[PDB]
């Protein structure tokens, strides 16, 4: 019926995977103290 | 209208959330660990709050050479150690 | 009919080359008075003591200015917000020295521009069309109110209103940045996105319609002659334009409804300019842009400068030099 | 036929995200330019190039983060990762500002690929390439500001840094040092941008208030069909309205939309020309006639002479921290100050 | 650099003895300084009298010398002019005049030592930026 | 000399407004 | 039910509240539910401010906007504006908050369970927008309610403790008003004053006698007007000059609220009588005038002759003349010479600031007040960093006057846009072309060409 892995699948995850990874890193930065 | 599976049918399916309720939090945790373990500092060379100045200095370790630039940065960091 | 009804028919007549209307009854005399005074002042007005410190600033062409440096100078700081018409001065010479023409021009202009907006509704009613064009014009109108009336009110003097000149405008922008940090204010940033985005969409909509024009002319003649004034058929293929732009990005990011597309073209720059007009109006009451000066410090307590601290060094340079002779006390509170 | 026509078929297939031959250049360069900026503004400092913090890791917010230019001692070096300055060291490459050239160079080629994408899709669809022609204005602006201008100066250091507050510093730098507001090429750019936004608002508002009643509901958006032949708004009523309100009005719909292209594109091209001048410090800083008169007559004052006093205050108070490689040491007694302040 | 005990070591009195503060006392004195003093003494200057700042060199030349914990705590109780000739409790916040300066009512003896310590530690960290004015911003 | 030049250019623009409005090409519906 | 769909009503989901123009029952529930939201915020915000309130510091250092309104009515404060009892602040918050549940219950009922139309239930509460008699009667009822509300302020000032008077001798105190100003030459004189500098229109009211006297007049006028509109119908000239529809009536009130919003902005920015500076902080002019007096006292104590001190421009460094001759403060604060304040008026004589009182009568409490107001000038950043835009982080302060002025100017502006939007549409809908131009009857096509 529908394919799972397409060019659209790749273009979506090339942006989504680092975005969530970056959001986790910046979230941890809010608890850094000098 | 093209050929791919519509987004509305994907994000509302059970199989999608069986996978992404694990991958999305895992990527979130991996980014957290990248900071909490201090790896982000060493990978990019970003100073820690205690690594901007020496204890009794108020001068900026500014790079002043082009081809000796790598050696000046390493000289600056050794002064803090 | 009697004389009054015949006059009412002429005022609201749709056959006049330029529509008058009841809003036009106020607009025409006030705009002529502001225009005539502005032309005379820009050419021949003597210097006026804007900052109330007996330091007259030359603004007119006959007194050594060019097009770029000429201005009608705002009224004296010693006047403040006081009403200063001609008949309140002992003579026209006193009136000219203290910046009288500035008040006459801005007051007649702001009123004539307000009736210009109402005139836009009135003709839309006489012609049987929808009436919201005047709503789009309220965005530039609100901006003129901010720099000519609202900001003087909050600061307490028309001497801090925007001058009527090219270089004088630049003086207004620089002092505003030092005393309010308007660049770091979200409303000006929304105004930049309104004017940048508006120019983008203007060229975008213009290029897409031009790209999808239906061939009606020869290579030895302008394509504009392919459209006749008043023709019923549309002159371009929106489906072809949608097919191109839909593939430039992705399908669902392109408009296929022309009414939805043209409403978006109106909403984006209008709303963005409303915000930047409200920015000047709220900064008139000293609710200024973000202040991140010395926000980043190290473990010992040394300040770690950011780009915001560099902006503050530039702001300090504007602050200590503006109106170099007008301050006697350490804080410039207005 | 050979593998070329086979690859050409696959690259031009109708998919959710069109690829094409231009995608081979566009997609990697646009992704690396975007990913370079997000990586730098999150983790990378500017401490050794500018003496500044500029990442979320250091405590900066969205307004203050930036990918800063390399140090002035680097000149116009390409700052290749394998180049003689970084010598393959990724960490040192970040600390010396290598991400700025990485973003600027990959970004420059990404813009080329996107403009080629506009050409490639227009040809396959069968429309005129006026959208690609219009995109020349953002390219000329990018090239003049981020490439031509620093190449004329001492180094990449004085190019604009990729950041919100850093661009603001760039704006103020051009006022105090270049008197950029006095430049008629910027003034023509201002008229093109502000004029473009005016045309955008007034055209969309005119169409939305001259619509034909093609439906029964109060929501007029539904009363349109993208395949209909008739116009959806009245050009005649719109022409009559503006002829009586403003005196003149459009009468040719094709000229109107080309004019909407012409105004913003020409405005940006004019300001790009002015920036090329400023690359060589070829400014329109002064009016000689004003300066001769003001020098001999201590009572001659205009808004022009008032603005130069402001530019002089900007330069003296900003330069030591903004140009730290110069070791500017300005004693307190030499700083230009007005009374009290 | 860090906030070492050497930085947190300030003179106790005008005789010679010193005292080493804790970083908790430093952060407490900073919060209390912003609560009851920064409205006039932000950055170590004085908005209503810029001729007198909070620099250690200025406090050392006051009469009595205010460059120590004991001098500052006594000033916060019975403030005087720069020459010690007139008491100015009616125009400067103090415990003696906490009836007309209600923010001084909540300050205990421990709080005064914390505020005094912050004033002496801060110039050791910021240098000429403490009490220097807008030139060093 | 400069003043006369500035005012002369401005006056020509005002005269052009007069002709562009009252002596325009009349829009005709074919 | 009714409508709740595009095809059934004609409006889209983003204009769905317009589907209630002809559904009087559900429309009543909307207004009553929204009324509950207003009383809820008033009660909740007061309790929030009370929980975060510290009596030892001034109100304007704590971001309070509602408690200063209660203190101005004379509750919880004593001489000098110092808080002496926080319980009245708690009572106001609880009563407003509890009352929101009653309005919320009625709003949800009338909009969900109640009848969608009231015209079939009761002929008294039912209404049609075209009924010029019923509309004026409903207007008259609410005019009476507004009239009694203004008399509640009078009864409080005259019979239930009084109001806080910043002009009272001794630095301010709560005072009962026994002689309200009833002279129409004084009350209506404010309406005829110029809105420009030195006059200020109604914003210049500087005594409680004029405030409470004006609310007596307004109270009677509203009650008289309410009785008028109940017993009468609009005349011929009024019914030919107005559009009579639901959206038109909304547009009229949008213009009114916008007008009142701009007036309130200036009121909180300039007036220090009904907005006492002890609670809201000093005004813009007040703080600028306080700086001049601060350094006047400073330099005179050092021996300077402030009367004869020539400044750099030639004007006096401390004292100069206004355009009409009054001795005023020097420097840029020359613009603010119309400022009047309880800490400054003891220094004024017939010709303005009296030099003999300046050299002999300045009191420590005046030097104290001027230093406090100078260092609390209504200037601050969006993230609440007090001081000029070039100040460093340290002081967490933004004056309540700046918050109240900026917020209500934004709201007033958008309501003016709301007036324009809804008034233009009301004209078009009443005439029959709000949905577009009829292709078979385009008016311009039947008009002669302009040239
Ligand atoms: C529109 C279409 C857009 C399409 C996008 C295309 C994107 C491609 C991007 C290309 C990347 C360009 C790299 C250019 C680097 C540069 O120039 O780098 C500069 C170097 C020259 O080096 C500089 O040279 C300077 C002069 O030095 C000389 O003088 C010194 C003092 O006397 C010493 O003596 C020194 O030894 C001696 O060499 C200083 O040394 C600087 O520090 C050093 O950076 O030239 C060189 O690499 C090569 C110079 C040859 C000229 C290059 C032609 C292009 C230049 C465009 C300029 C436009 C005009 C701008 C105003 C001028
Ligand atoms: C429709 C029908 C109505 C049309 C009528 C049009 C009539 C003309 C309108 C007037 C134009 C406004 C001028 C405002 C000038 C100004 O200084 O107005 C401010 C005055 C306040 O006056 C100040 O009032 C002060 C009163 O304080 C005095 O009294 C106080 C008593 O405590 C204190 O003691 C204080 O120290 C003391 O000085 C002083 O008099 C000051 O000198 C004086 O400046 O406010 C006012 O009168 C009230 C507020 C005026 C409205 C504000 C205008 C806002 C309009 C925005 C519209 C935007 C439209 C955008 C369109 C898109
Ligand atoms: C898609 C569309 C999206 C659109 C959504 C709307 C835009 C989203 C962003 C706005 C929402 C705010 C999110 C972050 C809120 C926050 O971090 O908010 C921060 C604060 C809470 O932070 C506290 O903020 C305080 C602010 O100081 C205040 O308190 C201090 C106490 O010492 C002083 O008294 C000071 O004077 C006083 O101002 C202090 O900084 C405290 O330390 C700090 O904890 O929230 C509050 O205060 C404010 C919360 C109530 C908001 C109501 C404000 C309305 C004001 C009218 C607006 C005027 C606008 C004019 C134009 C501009
Ligand atoms: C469309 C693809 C594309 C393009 C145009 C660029 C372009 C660029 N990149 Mg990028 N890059 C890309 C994809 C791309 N990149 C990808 C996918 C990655 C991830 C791995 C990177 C990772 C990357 C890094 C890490 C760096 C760059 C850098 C650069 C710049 C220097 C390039 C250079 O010196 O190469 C020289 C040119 C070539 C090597 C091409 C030669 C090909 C010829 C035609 C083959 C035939 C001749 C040849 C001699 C024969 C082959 C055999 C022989 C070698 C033995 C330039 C702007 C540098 C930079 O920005 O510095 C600031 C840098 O440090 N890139
Ligand atoms: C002040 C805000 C406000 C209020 C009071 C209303 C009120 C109303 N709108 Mg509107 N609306 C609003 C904002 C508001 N709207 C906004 C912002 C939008 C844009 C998104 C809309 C879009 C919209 C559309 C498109 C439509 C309405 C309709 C309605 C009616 C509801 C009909 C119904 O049965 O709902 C049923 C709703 C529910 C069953 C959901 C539950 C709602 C309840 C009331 C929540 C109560 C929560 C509360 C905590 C309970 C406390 C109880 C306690 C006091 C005891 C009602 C008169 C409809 C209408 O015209 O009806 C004829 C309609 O078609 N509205
Ligand atoms: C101004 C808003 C408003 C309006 C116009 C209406 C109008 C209506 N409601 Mg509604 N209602 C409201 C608010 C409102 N209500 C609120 C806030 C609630 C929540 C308690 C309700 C709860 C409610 C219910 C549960 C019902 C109605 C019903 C009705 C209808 C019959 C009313 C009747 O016969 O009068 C009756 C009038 C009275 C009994 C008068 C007594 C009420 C007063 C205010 C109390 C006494 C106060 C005292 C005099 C004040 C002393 C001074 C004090 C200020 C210190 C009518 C259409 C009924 C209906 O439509 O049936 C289908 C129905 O069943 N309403
Ligand atoms: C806010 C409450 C309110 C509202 C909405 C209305 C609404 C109405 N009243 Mg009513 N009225 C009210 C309160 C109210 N009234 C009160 C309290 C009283 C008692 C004093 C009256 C006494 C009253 C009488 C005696 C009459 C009305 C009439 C009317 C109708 C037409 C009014 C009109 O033309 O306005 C527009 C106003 C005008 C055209 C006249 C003003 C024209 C000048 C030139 C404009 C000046 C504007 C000014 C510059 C801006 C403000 C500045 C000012 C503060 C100095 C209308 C239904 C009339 C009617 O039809 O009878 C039922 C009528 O004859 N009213
Ligand atoms: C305060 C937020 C913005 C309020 C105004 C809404 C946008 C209007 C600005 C441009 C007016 C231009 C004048 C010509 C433009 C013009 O003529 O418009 C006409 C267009 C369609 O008109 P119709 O007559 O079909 O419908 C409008 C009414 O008649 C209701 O049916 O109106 C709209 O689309 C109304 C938008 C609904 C707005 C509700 C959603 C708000 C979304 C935007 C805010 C987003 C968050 C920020
Ligand atoms: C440089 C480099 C590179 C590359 C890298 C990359 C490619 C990266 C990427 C990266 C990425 C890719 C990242 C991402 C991130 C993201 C983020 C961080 C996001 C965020 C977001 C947010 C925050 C949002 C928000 C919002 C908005 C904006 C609006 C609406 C609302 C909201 C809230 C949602 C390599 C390897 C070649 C090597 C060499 C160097
Ligand atoms: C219709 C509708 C709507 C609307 C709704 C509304 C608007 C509602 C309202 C509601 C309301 C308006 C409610 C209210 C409530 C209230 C309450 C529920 C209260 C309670 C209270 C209490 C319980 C308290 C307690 C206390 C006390 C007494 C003391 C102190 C402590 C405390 C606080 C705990 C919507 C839009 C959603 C949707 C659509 C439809
Ligand atoms: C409380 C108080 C007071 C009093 C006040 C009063 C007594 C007021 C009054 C008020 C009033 C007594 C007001 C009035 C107003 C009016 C108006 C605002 C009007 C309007 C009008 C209109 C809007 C019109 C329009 C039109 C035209 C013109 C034409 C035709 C059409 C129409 C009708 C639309 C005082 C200050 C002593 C003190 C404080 C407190
Ligand atoms: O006037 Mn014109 O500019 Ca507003 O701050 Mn103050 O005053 Mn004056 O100095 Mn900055
Ligand atoms: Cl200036
Ligand atoms: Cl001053
Ligand atoms: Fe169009």
């Amino acid at each position: 019926s529908y394919p799972i892995f397409t060019v659209r699948w790749v273009a979506v995850h090339t942006l989504a995977v680092p975005t969530i990874f970056f959001l986790g890193a910046i979230a941890a930065m809010q608890f850094i103290q000098r | 209208t093209t050929g791919e599976r519509p987004f509305s049918d994907i994000i509302t399916s059970v199989r999608y959330w069986v996978i992404h309720s694990i991958t999305i939090p895992a990527l979130f945790i991996a980014g957290w660990l990248f900071v909490s373990t201090g790896l982000a500092y060493d990978v990019f060379g970003t100073p820690r709050p205690d690594s901007y100045y020496a204890q009794e200095q108020r001068s900026i370790p500014l790079v002043t050479d082009r081809f000796e630039a790598k050696q000046q940065v390493e000289t600056f960091l050794e002064q803090l150690k | 009919a009697n004389l009054w009804e015949r006059f009412c028919n002429w005022v609201t007549s749709t056959d006049n080359r330029l529509y008058v209307g009841w809003f036009g009854v106020i607009m025409i005399p006030t705009l002529l008075a502001a225009t005539i005074c502005f032309v005379i002042a820009f050419i021949a007005a003597p210097p006026v003591d804007i900052d109330g410190i007996r330091e007259p600033v030359s603004g007119s062409l006959l007194y050594g200015n060019n097009i770029i440096t000429g201005a009608v100078v705002p009224s004296s700081n010693a006047i403040g917000l006081h009403f200063y018409p001609i008949w309140e001065a002992a003579s026209l010479d006193e009136w000219l020295y203290n910046g009288g023409p500035y008040q006459l021009i801005i007051f007649h202009f702001l009123l004539g521009a307000s009736c210009y907006m109402g005139r836009q509704w009135e003709l839309s009613y006489r012609l049987g069309m929808r009436p919201w064009i005047c709503v789009a014009y309220s965005a530039p109108l609100a901006s003129a109110f901010a720099v000519f009336l609202i900001y003087p009110i909050g600061q307490g003097s028309f001497s801090d209103g925007m001058p009527l000149g090219i270089s004088g405008t630049f003086n207004f922008m620089i002092v505003f940045q030092a005393e309010h940090n308007i660049l770091m204010h979200p409303f000006h940033q929304l105004g930049v996105a309104g004017v940048f985005g508006g120019a983008l969409f203007c060229a975008m909509h213009g290029s897409l319609v031009t790209s999808s024009l239906i061939r009606e002319t020869t290579e030895t003649e302008s394509a504009n002659y392919g459209y006749k004034f008043g023709q019923e058929e549309e002159t371009y293929n929106i489906v072809a334009a949608h097919g191109y732009f839909g593939r430039l990005i992705f399908q669902y990011a392109s408009f296929n409804n022309s009414r939805s597309l043209h409403f978006f073209l109106a909403a984006w720059p209008v709303v963005g300019v409303w915000f930047t007009a409200l920015g000047i109006s709220t900064m008139a009451f000293n609710l200024n842009g973000f202040n991140f000066n010395h926000s980043v410090i190290d473990a010992k307590g040394n300040v770690i400068n950011t780009w915001a601290d560099i902006i503050n060094r530039a702001n300090l340079g504007m602050e200590v030099m503006h109106e170099r002779n007008a301050h006697n006390f350490p804080l410039d509170l207005a | 036929r050979g593998w070329f026509d086979i690859l050409d078929d696959w690259l031009k297939r109708d998919r959710f995200v069109f690829v094409g031959w231009s995608g081979i250049l566009l997609f990697p360069c646009a992704y690396l330019a975007l990913g370079g900026w997000l990586t730098g503004t999150t983790f990378v400092t500017s401490w050794y190039t500018h003496g500044l913090a500029s990442s979320y890791l250091e405590g900066c917010n969205f307004l203050t983060v930036a990918v800063s230019t390399p140090a002035n001692s680097m000149g116009h070096s390409l700052l290749l990762l394998w180049g003689p300055e970084a010598q393959g060291d990724f960490t040192r490459w970040c600390q010396l500002g290598g991400l700025w050239t990485f973003i600027a160079l990959h970004g420059a080629f990404g813009l080329i690929g996107f403009m080629l994408r506009q050409f490639e899709i227009a040809r396959l669809v069968g429309v005129r390439p006026y959208n690609a022609i219009a995109f020349s204005a953002p390219i000329a602006v990018f090239v003049s500001v981020f490439l031509i201008y620093p190449l004329g100066q001492s180094s990449w250091f004085f190019a604009p840094s990729f950041g919100v507050a850093a661009i603001f510093r760039f704006l103020l730098f051009f006022q105090g040092f270049h008197n950029w507001t006095l430049n008629p090429f910027h003034m023509m750019g201002v008229a093109g941008v502000l004029g473009g936004a005016l045309l955008c608002a007034i055209h969309g508002a005119t169409v939305e208030n001259t619509l034909f009643q093609d439906g029964e509901g109060a929501s007029t958006f539904r009363a349109f069909n993208p395949t209909q032949a008739e116009e959806t708004y009245s050009m005649v009523t719109a022409n009559r309205f503006w002829s009586q309100i403003f005196g003149i009005a459009f009468s040719n719909k094709r000229w109107l939309h080309f004019f909407m292209l012409f105004v913003p594109v020409t405005g940006l091209w004019m300001s790009a020309i002015g920036v090329v001048g400023l690359a060589l410090n070829l400014r329109s800083y002064d009016f000689i006639s004003q300066e001769i008169r003001a020098a001999e007559d201590p009572e001659f004052e205009t808004f022009y002479t008032k603005n130069l006093l402001l530019n002089e205050g900007i330069r003296a108070w900003m330069a030591p921290q903004d140009q730290p490689h110069e070791n500017f040491v300005f004693p307190e007694e030499v700083l230009p100050r007005g009374n009290a302040l | 650099a860090e906030l070492t005990p050497e930085v947190l070591t300030v003179p106790l009195n005008s005789e010679g003895k010193t005292i080493t503060l804790t970083e908790k006392q430093y952060l407490e004195g900073k919060r209390l300084f912003q609560y009851a003093c920064a409205s006039c003494h932000v950055g170590g200057i004085t908005k209503t009298n810029p001729s007198l700042d909070l620099r250690t060199e200025t406090l050392a030349l006051a009469t009595p010398p205010r460059d120590n914990i004991e001098g500052l705590v006594d000033y916060m109780k019975n403030p005087t002019t720069y020459d010690g000739e007139q008491e100015i409790a009616e125009v400067h916040p103090s415990l003696r005049s906490a009836d007309i300066f209600p923010k001084m009512r909540n300050l205990t003896e421990k709080d005064l030592v914390a505020i005094a310590g912050h004033i002496l530690v801060e110039p050791k960290i910021l240098g000429d930026k403490w009490g220097g004015g807008k030139v060093y911003y | 000399m400069e003043t006369i030049t500035y005012v002369f250019i401005f006056a020509c623009i005002i005269a052009l407004f007069f002709f562009a409005i009252f002596f325009r090409e009349p829009p005709r519906i074919t | 039910a009714t409508n709740r769909d595009q095809e059934s009503s004609g409006f889209a989901w983003w204009a769905g509240n317009a589907r209630l123009i002809n559904l009087s029952g559900k429309l009543l529930g909307a207004h009553v539910a929204h009324a509950g939201l207003i009383v809820f915020w008033a009660g909740a915000m007061t309790l929030f401010e009370l929980a975060h309130f510290i009596p030892e510091k001034p109100m304007y250092e704590q971001g309070l906007i509602l408690i200063p309104h209660i203190a101005t009515l004379g509750w919880g404060v004593g001489p000098g504006g110092e808080v002496v009892d926080t319980f009245p602040f708690f009572v106001v918050g609880v009563v407003h908050l509890i009352s929101s549940a009653v309005l919320g219950f009625g709003g949800v009922y009338h909009a969900i369970r109640g009848p969608e139309t009231l015209e079939e239930y009761s002929s008294f509460f039912g209404y049609d927008w075209k009924d010029k008699n019923k509309m004026t009667t409903i207007l008259g009822f609410h005019l009476i309610v507004l009239g009694i509300g203004a008399l509640l302020l009078v009864a409080k000032a005259m019979f239930f403790g009084g109001l806080y008077d910043t002009w009272a001798p001794g630095g301010g105190d709560v005072r009962v008003i026994t002689n309200p100003t009833l002279d129409p030459r004084v009350i209506f004189g404010y309406l005829l004053k110029s809105p420009f500098g030195g006059e200020g229109w109604i914003v210049s009211v500087n005594n409680l006698e004029d405030v409470v006297g004006g609310h007596i007049w307004i109270g009677l006028i509203c009650i008289a007007g309410g009785i008028w509109h109940i017993l009468t119908t609009p005349f011929g000239w009024a019914r030919r000059a107005f559009i009579w529809s639901g959206e038109a009536y909304l547009s009229y009130s949008l213009g009114a609220l916008s007008m009142m919003g701009f007036i309130a902005t200036c009121f909180v920015w300039f007036n220090n009588t009904v907005y006492p500076s002890e609670f809201y902080g000093p005004t813009g002019p007040e703080a600028s005038q306080a700086q001049a007096m601060t350094f006047l006292i400073r330099d005179q104590k050092l021996g300077a002759n402030v009367g004869s001190a020539q400044g750099p421009t030639g004007l006096g460094k401390y004292l100069m003349r206004s355009p009409t001759g009054e001795i005023i403060f020097g420097g840029e604060t020359m613009r603010f010479w119309d400022f009047r304040g309880p800490w400054l008026e003891p220094l004024r004589g017939p010709n303005g600031l009296d030099l003999n009182k300046i050299k002999n009568d300045i009191q420590p409490w005046q030097e104290r007040r001027a230093a406090e107001y100078m260092t609390h000038a209504p200037l601050g950043s969006l993230n609440s960093v007090g001081g000029v835009a070039t100040e460093i982080n340290s002081v967490n302060f933004v004056s309540p006057r700046s918050w109240l002025a900026t917020s209500h100017f934004v709201l007033a502006f958008f309501f003016l846009v709301g007036h324009l939007w809804h008034a233009g549409r009301a004209r078009a809908a009443a005439a029959g072309f709000e949905k577009g131009i009829d292709r078979e009857s385009e008016p311009v096509l039947s008009m002669p060409s302009l040239d």
